[PDB]
Parts: structure tokens; sequence; C-alpha cells
């Protein structure tokens, strides 16, 4: 068996104006298994209502997930990316940043 | 060739928690292009598009339906049977992709292609089952314990073979609207993450452009720099990619730099940001 850790990438999907709602993305990708956990937080704290696209992997059979929300963001307003999978040791959290 | 897809193909990830839980998830796709849901509990579908069926009829396409929903209750109401015989340890995950594809000019060769563990298990080939040797003992075990059900098999080739190709021409054409279509790009510039401290991380964002191909490069004048690191194209829910690409340099040269990007969707009129001042 075999046993491939989450890769997590999160990024806007139109360069962010303070004030001017955009699409916070966060592509999970390679794992698995499947059985996988993500949530997009906003300062903190995992924001409601977030879509993300259906189970599906690749020629190597890892898996891979978009999960995004609708947002607008500020200057203040720190946004990441939970993801908790049985290959990680404690959740991982990758923050979105305008400037990555 | 034509802009856009070039293989139909199904998709199967069923996960087995044990004995009597198994949770199977399915889709249809066209590439990246997902065009078929499979709504599991129930045992429907989902069509993404009004062109998701494919100048097939609300008869046949229905009719795949029960073989896919069938099938899928198959498979698992099996494996749970001989999960002892092929000496499986629970929790294990079988993924399948199966579909067939177009080749530069009229011949169309499909597949069929399933994997346990992570890892290869078995492969059809001119229509029969071939073990992977990823797979050993139970590879082999499987691959001819399930030959000797010519119904399967029968199934299995026509719709590998037959209806496949008579389904992606379908498709392809019953489709050709949008997924021929062309979205322009965007794209903003932008500095961050400092390597090593006195140089810059030029960084040349790219998003909403489809097709997927494209071009993307930090240039100063008719030349480029190629230490430029070409990003991934991630994805946005929308059918369009996204696409980083970072340049690394030092404080002064920075200036005079731009990002040119071309694409199918320009025309020569690429696009391009020049390495501004200041204002980030
Ligand atoms: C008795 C069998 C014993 C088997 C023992 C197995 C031991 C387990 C050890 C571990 C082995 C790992 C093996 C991994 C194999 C992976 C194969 C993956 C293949 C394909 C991916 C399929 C994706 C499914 C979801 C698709 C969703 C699509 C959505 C919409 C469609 C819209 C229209 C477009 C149509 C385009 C078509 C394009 C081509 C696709 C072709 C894909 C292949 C489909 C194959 C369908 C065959 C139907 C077979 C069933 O009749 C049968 C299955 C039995 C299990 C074995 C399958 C092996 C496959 C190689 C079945 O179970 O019949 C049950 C009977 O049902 C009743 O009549 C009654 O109760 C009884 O007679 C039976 O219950």
């Amino acid at each position: 068996m075999i046993q491939r850790t989450p890769k997590i990438q999160v990024y806007s999907r139109h360069p962010a104006e303070n004030g001017k709602s955009n699409f916070l993305n966060c592509y999970v990708s390679g794992f698995h298994p499947s059985d996988i956990e993500v949530d997009l937080l906003k300062n903190g704290e995992r924001i409601e209502k977030v879509e993300h696209s259906d189970l599906s992997f690749s020629k190597d059979w890892s898996f891979y997930l978009l999960y995004y929300t609708e947002f607008t963001p500020t200057e203040k307003d720190e946004y990441a990316c939970r993801v908790n999978h049985v290959t990680l040791s404690q959740p991982k959290i990758v923050k979105w940043d305008r400037d990555m | 060739a034509f802009q856009g897809p070039t293989s139909f193909h199904v998709i199967q990830t069923s996960s087995f928690t044990n004995s009597t839980w198994a949770q199977t998830q399915g889709s249809g796709w066209l590439d990246d292009l997902q065009i078929h849901g499979w709504d599991s509990d129930s045992g429907t579908a989902i069509f993404l598009k009004p062109w998701s069926k494919g100048n097939f009829s609300d008869k046949e396409v229905a009719e795949l339906e029960e073989i896919f929903r069938v099938y899928i209750f198959g498979f698992a109401r099996e494996v749970q049977d001989f999960a002892g015989d092929f000496q499986m340890k629970y929790p294990f995950e079988i993924q399948g992709i199966a579909g067939c594809e177009l080749h530069s000019g009229g011949a169309i060769v499909s597949f069929l292609r399933g994997a346990l563990g992570g890892l290869d298990f078995l492969s059809v080939k001119n229509a029969s089952c071939v073990p992977s040797p990823e797979g050993g003992s139970r590879a082999q075990k499987f691959c001819a314990l399930i030959i000797q059900y010519q119904g399967i098999m029968e199934t299995v080739r026509i719709l590998l073979y037959e209806t496949c190709p008579r389904y992606l021409l379908g498709v392809l054409n019953a489709g050709k609207a949008d997924l021929q279509r062309q979205v322009k790009p965007e794209a903003w510039l932008s500095s961050g993450p400092s390597p090593g401290p006195g140089r810059l991380q030029l960084v040349c964002h790219v998003s909403g452009f489809y097709p997927k191909p494209v071009w993307v490069m930090w240039m100063r004048g008719e030349q480029e720099q190629q230490g430029t690191q070409l990003g991934d194209i991630l994805p946005n829910a929308n059918w369009t990619w996204y696409l980083r690409a970072t340049l690394d340099v030092a404080d002064g040269e920075a200036a005079g730099l731009s990002c040119r990007v071309k694409h199918s969707s320009l025309e020569g009129q690429d696009i391009i940001l020049y390495w501004g001042p200041g204002s980030g």
C-alpha cells in the first residue's frame, strides 16, 4: 500500500482589490487515500457554505480536489486553507497571501 | 488538434471501510472537464451540461445508467464476498478509469485500467484482463477468476469499444459549442517572499484563460530569462485555469522586465506587464 501526502495551494480567482469580491481557491492534490478534510478559514474560523469539485485522480492514482468560496478581501482579513489527512501529523494550514 | 477534449472516460473510487461498509464515487470526463456526475446513494446520474448526453438518446442514456448503476452495486457486493478469499485487509481503496480517445487522424483507441492500494493492479489490452506486475498473486488470481464471465467481459468490450467512440465523437460534436470556445486571460505582477534578503520574487499571475495550453515568460525586451519558474496550471471552478510564474532577481535588475503572455485566445495580441516601481 502507498500513502501520499496532500499538496496544498491557495489562491484568489482574480487579483484581489481590497473591498472587491473575489474567489478564494484551495486546491489539494496528490494525496492518497482519498479520505481528506478541507476547510477555508477567515481569521481562523471555518467559512460556511463552500463548494468543491467531485473526487478525481491522476495517472499516478493520486486524488485532488478544488475547494473554493466567494469572498471579499481587505487590508485586514487573514484567510487560510486547513487540510487534515491520515498522512499528516496535525491539521495543515496554509494561508492565502495576495502576494504569493 | 481542433482544440478541446480528445477523450471521454469514467472514473470510479470505491473505498472499502469493511466487510459491509463500502462507498463508491463515480464521474464522467473529457480531459479535465468533468461532464458527468454520478449521484451515489440513488443510482442515477448528473448531467452537468446540456450537451452532457451526446447525440445519444434519452433511451440509450437511461440505458447505460442501469449498466453503471448495477455494476457499482455488483462490484461492491462482490468484493466483499471474495474479500477473505483474496485475503484483503480492510480498509482498502480501488480505483478505475476507462474510456476511449481519438488519435492523429482517425484511429480510436480505448482503455480500462484499474488500481488497488493506490497502485496499478490490472490493465485491459486487446480485450483481455492483464495483471499489472504491480499487483501480484492477487492480480492474476482476479484477472483469471474473472475472465470466466463472458457476460461481464461481453459488456466490458461493447461499451469499451463499440459504445465508446460512438459516444465520444458524439459528445465532442454535441458540445463543440463551448468546448472550442475561447476565454482570454488576466494578469497581474506582484512581488513577495524574498529569496536572499536583497533579491526579489517576481511573481506574474495569469488567470481565467481557456483553453488550457498557454504561454508565459519573464522577459526583457526581445529575449527571456528562462530562470523563470513556470508554476502549475491549477484550476478555477469555472473551466479556466490559474498560473503563477516566478522570477528570481536582484534589487536593481528588476526594473525593466515584463511578463509576456501568448495564448490561443489572443491572436498575437499578447499581454505585457512591466515591472513598475514602489507601489507593489
Ligand atoms: C462476480 C465477479 C467477481 C469479482 C471478484 C473481485 C475481487 C476483488 C479484489 C481486488 C480487485 C481490484 C479490481 C479493480 C477493477 C477496476 C475496474 C474499473 C473499471 C471501470 C470504471 C467504471 C466507472 C463507473 C462509474 C461511471 C459513471 C458514468 C456516468 C454516466 C454515464 C453516462 C453515459 C456515457 C456512457 C459512456 C461509456 C464509456 C465507456 C465506459 C466503460 C467502463 C466499463 C464499464 C463496465 C460495466 C460492466 C457491467 C458489469 C455488471 O453487469 C457486473 C459487475 C460485476 C463485478 C466485476 C466488474 C469487473 C470489471 C472489470 C454485475 O455486478 O452484475 C450483477 C448482477 O445484477 C443482477 O442482474 C442480479 O442481482 C445478479 O445476477 C447480479 O447481482
